[PDB]
């Protein structure tokens, strides 16, 4: 039933994930294998099969709340529109962005300074953050608008697009 | 308190201009200014209206989204 | 030979004045520029501008090279360079006056033996200016530090024999600090300036700082233009400056034009320059250094002298005799405020910003000497400052006054700046003084000035009721004009409304990271926290480091900001060496 979801927020030490517990894997294939081997948060973030890793019950609830106020509540209906028509003209924060690429082609960046200018305000909401660290896919707003955002992260593997990533990009 | 009020940026009003100025702001209010009593009729609607080939996808993207946007 | 045409190897306000001192002499200008200021003042005030290239400093204006090749290009025959940069590179100087050109400025000689700080020390001794205790030459061991200690007593101060703009110098509270203060000393002047020799001296527990601005003449003339007082500092460099020195007994004044005049005669110094001393609480005067360069506090002494202390740079240059015999008498009293692109709010920290509005003040007795206007961008490779306002009166307590009436006039948006510390001063009790005294001192501001300056945050919504759009209107009520600021939601009168189709409102989020626990542990990459350029490399491909470990500096505004690690583990893909320019959010290296 869970993997039929749109999200999944597991905890951390006390959320596990896997169809054969250990013991049964042993007895069946004899492998010698822990919980956080066969479906820990991390693992299976990594993997794909959850899209967040919290550390207690209530950063859980606060992450549903903000992954909701993306949204609309249903196919149908429109979503919020949260602080619309700020800041209509161009800022310092804006200008910042004409030298934020490095000079040089080989080097790296957080591509984290180019979405936090680009869009309403910081408030860029990740999804599946471990998945495919080369993308990055989120929620932000324009103009009070909320929009997705599928961007690449020079900063890991050059942001190359692997299996993960294309998948979450393509889920996303 | 969050509210967004008034604000005298420049200049240093007396009570009795004060209380003039509000005056003249409040009269010069809009009104009820688009309450919520809007009620939903989509009695010959435009979109209705149209002709959509039997295969059209905005019969989907179209004309159910207007028939159910709430 | 003469001057014809005067190159200025430098930038900013002080290019702009050297332009204006040689349209006013009659003579041809020539600016150099790096890529950054392509489009300054300067660029477009001089007679003509030539592109050294390169980004950072240390490519484009501190290139003997290029700004010989500019000179040769221009056709200039004299090279003035301002004050920083060059302005006190004896090489420089040297190569200079080789390649035939006027070197605006004192000898190459004079230059070493006054930036060499024993060797300047020994000058001050033999030309009898007095001088606070401290061994003639610098110390071999930590030792000798502490058996000058124990002898005169702490505090006590230990200084590289060859540091400048404050970073040379270290003080000690107690014996037992003498032996590490001096370690760190020597390993930070070998490190910094290469001369890893230092000296010690008492230290002047709350002194004043004042100087005596000379006029010097390749014919052996001397004269002291006046006195200035610039004891409001912050890193051990100036913020406010004064002429004249107020609340001095006329036994210091003269004491310090004699010992001024006799230190510039024994150096063989010619050319404008500066004597800095130190005044203690108890009254006696210590000679610090000699500058050998227009110093950026000239205009007030200017305004109280009526000196153009650059042409009479131009006239010593052409060799010409002083026209001026005698110290001329001090008129009135001018304050000199440096506009920094500093936050009061934020410890004083520079950053770069646009200059989206910039409105000097103007009216009876304000100067404004601005290498900046609106539309200009402040990057981070160069120095913070932006101008310098000078305001000036009859007396004390007049140039105070127009300073307040000046500094509530002066207004610059789009980023941070010193002009609320300003404000606060010019009417700080402890500046005013009590008409005999005042209450300031060389670490005033650091330690004892009540910081009430909020950060700047410039027009970026911070609370909830910030979003709201507004309109400010002029209205009328009885004749009294008013500026009324409306929220365009507002509702009144059982009325109004707007963004009725569901619309939320909620606190705006920084522009910042995500605030996560981790403080960037969540990844392996270390980033640049700001843009500016790499200046040392402390770690190596394929070493293993340790949380809080030095990583690299980087250069910001001419200051320096260490980065280092987040977590413990190897240094790999280090992407950077030095003199690399970087960007905010740069990949520096990987802790695997
Ligand atoms: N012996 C001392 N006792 C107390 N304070 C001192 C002493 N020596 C220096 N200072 C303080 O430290 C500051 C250091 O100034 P100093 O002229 O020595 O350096 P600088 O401006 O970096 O040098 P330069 O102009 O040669 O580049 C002095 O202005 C004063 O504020
Ligand atoms: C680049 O900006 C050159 C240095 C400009 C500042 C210079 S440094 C030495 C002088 N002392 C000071 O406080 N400002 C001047
Ligand atoms: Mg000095």
């Amino acid at each position: 039933s869970p993997i039929q979801t749109d999200l999944l927020v597991a905890v951390r030490d006390q959320g596990y994930m896997f169809i054969t517990g250990p013991d049964v894997i042993k007895d069946v294939t004899g492998e010698d294998v822990t919980f956080d081997e066969l479906g820990g948060a991390d693992e299976q973030a990594k993997r794909g099969n959850i899209h967040k890793v919290v550390n207690s019950e209530a950063e859980a609830y606060q992450y549903v709340r903000d992954y909701l106020s993306f949204l609309p509540s249903n196919h149908f209906d429109n979503p919020p529109i949260v602080n619309p028509g700020m800041e209509p003209e161009i800022t310092p924060h804006d200008l910042e962005l004409d030298s934020i690429v490095p000079d040089a082609d080989n080097m790296a960046y957080d591509m984290h300074e180019i979405l936090l200018r680009i869009f309403d305000d910081g408030d860029v909401f990740e999804i599946a953050e471990q998945r495919g660290p080369a993308m990055i896919t989120a929620f932000a707003r324009v103009d009070g608008h909320p929009v997705g955002v599928i961007a690449n992260q020079p900063m890991v593997l050059s942001g190359a697009i692997d299996n993960e990533a294309s998948d979450k990009a393509a889920s996303f | 308190d969050h509210e967004a009020h008034i604000k005298v940026l420049r200049g240093e009003p007396t009570p009795e201009e004060m209380a003039a100025l509000m005056a003249v702001l409040a009269s010069a209010g809009g009104g009820p200014a688009e309450p919520v009593k809007k009620e939903r009729n989509m009695w010959g609607h435009p979109v209705d209206k149209l002709r959509y080939s039997v295969f059209s996808w905005q019969r989907v993207t179209l004309l159910e989204r207007t028939h159910m946007r709430r | 030979s003469k001057i014809s045409k005067v190159l200025v190897a430098n930038r900013g306000e002080i290019a702009v004045r050297v332009i204006r001192a040689a349209k006013d002499a009659g003579l041809a200008s020539v600016a150099v520029y790096a890529e950054p200021d392509a489009d300054a003042p300067h660029v477009r005030l001089a007679d003509e501008a030539f592109a050294l290239g390169g980004q950072t400093s240390a490519e484009s204006y501190l290139v003997f090279e290029k700004i010989l090749d500019a000179a040769e290009k221009s056709g200039a025959n004299a090279i003035h360079p301002g004050y920083g940069f060059l302005s006190e590179n004896a090489d420089f100087a040297q190569a200079v006056i080789d390649a035939g050109l006027i070197w605006i400025g004192p000898s190459p000689q004079s230059i070493r033996d006054l930036g060499d700080k024993v060797t300047a020390r020994h000058i001050a001794a033999r030309a009898k200016a007095p001088l606070v205790p401290g061994t003639p030459d610098p110390v071999k061991d930590a030792d000798e530090v502490v058996a000058f200690a124990k002898e005169h007593g702490v505090p006590v101060a230990i200084k590289a024999a060859f540091g400048g703009g404050g970073r040379g110098m270290k003080v000690a509270r107690t014996l037992e600090e003498i032996p590490e203060l001096f370690e760190s000393a020597t390993r930070e002047a070998i490190a910094a300036f290469g001369r890893g020799e230092c000296f010690v001296e008492r230290y002047l527990d709350k002194p004043r700082h004042v100087e005596a601005q000379v006029i010097a003449d390749q014919h052996g003339n001397v004269v002291v233009a006046g006195t200035r007082d610039c004891s409001l500092q912050r890193r051990f460099q100036k913020l406010v400056e004064e002429a004249p020195a107020p609340f001095l007994t006329d036994a210091q004044r003269k004491e310090i034009h004699e010992s001024a005049k006799r230190i510039c005669k024994e150096a063989g110094y010619y050319g404008a320059g500066t004597v800095e001393y130190l005044v203690g609480q108890d009254g006696l005067i210590s000679f610090l250094e000699v500058n050998t360069r227009l110093q950026v506090e000239h205009p007030v002494t200017e305004e109280t002298s009526g000196i153009d202390l650059v042409r009479q740079q131009f006239k010593i240059a052409n060799g010409e005799p002083l026209d001026i015999t005698e110290d001329p008498t001090p008129r009135g009293h001018s304050f000199e405020f440096r506009i920094n692109g500093e936050d009061a709010g934020r410890g004083f920290l520079p950053a770069p910003g646009p200059v989206t509005k910039f409105v000097a003040p103007t009216g009876p007795g304000v100067r404004m000497d601005s290498g900046v206007e609106t539309g200009s961008v402040i990057g981070g490779q160069f120095d913070s400052m932006l101008a310098k306002l000078i305001v000036t009166g009859a007396t004390r307590e007049e140039a105070l006054e127009r300073s307040r009436r000046a500094l509530a006039e002066f207004t610059v948006e789009g980023l941070a700046t010193v002009i609320p510390f300003h404000r606060a001063v010019v009417s700080d009790p402890a500046f005013i003084g009590d008409g005999e005294k005042f209450d300031v001192h060389t670490r005033w501001i650091e330690t004892e000035w009540n910081n009430t300056v909020e950060p700047f945050t410039g027009g970026d919504p911070i609370e909830e009721e910030d979003t709201v759009p507004r309109q400010t209107v002029v209205v009328e009520v009885g004749g009294r004009r008013l500026e009324v600021s409306l929220p365009g939601d507002l509702a009144i009168g059982g009325g109004g409304g707007a963004a009725a189709p569901g619309v939320v409102r909620k606190k705006p989020k920084p522009r910042k990271r995500g605030g996560g626990g981790a403080k960037a542990a969540s990844g392996d990459a270390v980033t640049a926290p700001m843009q500016g350029t790499v200046v040392k490399v402390a770690v190596e491909e394929g070493q293993e480091v340790s949380a809080g470990d030095l990583v690299v500096v980087l250069e910001a505004m001419k200051m320096e900001n260490p980065v280092t690690a987040h977590k413990d583990g190897t240094i790999t893909g280090l992407a950077v060496e030095a003199g690399a320019a970087i960007t905010q959010g740069t990949v520096i290296a990987e802790i695997k």
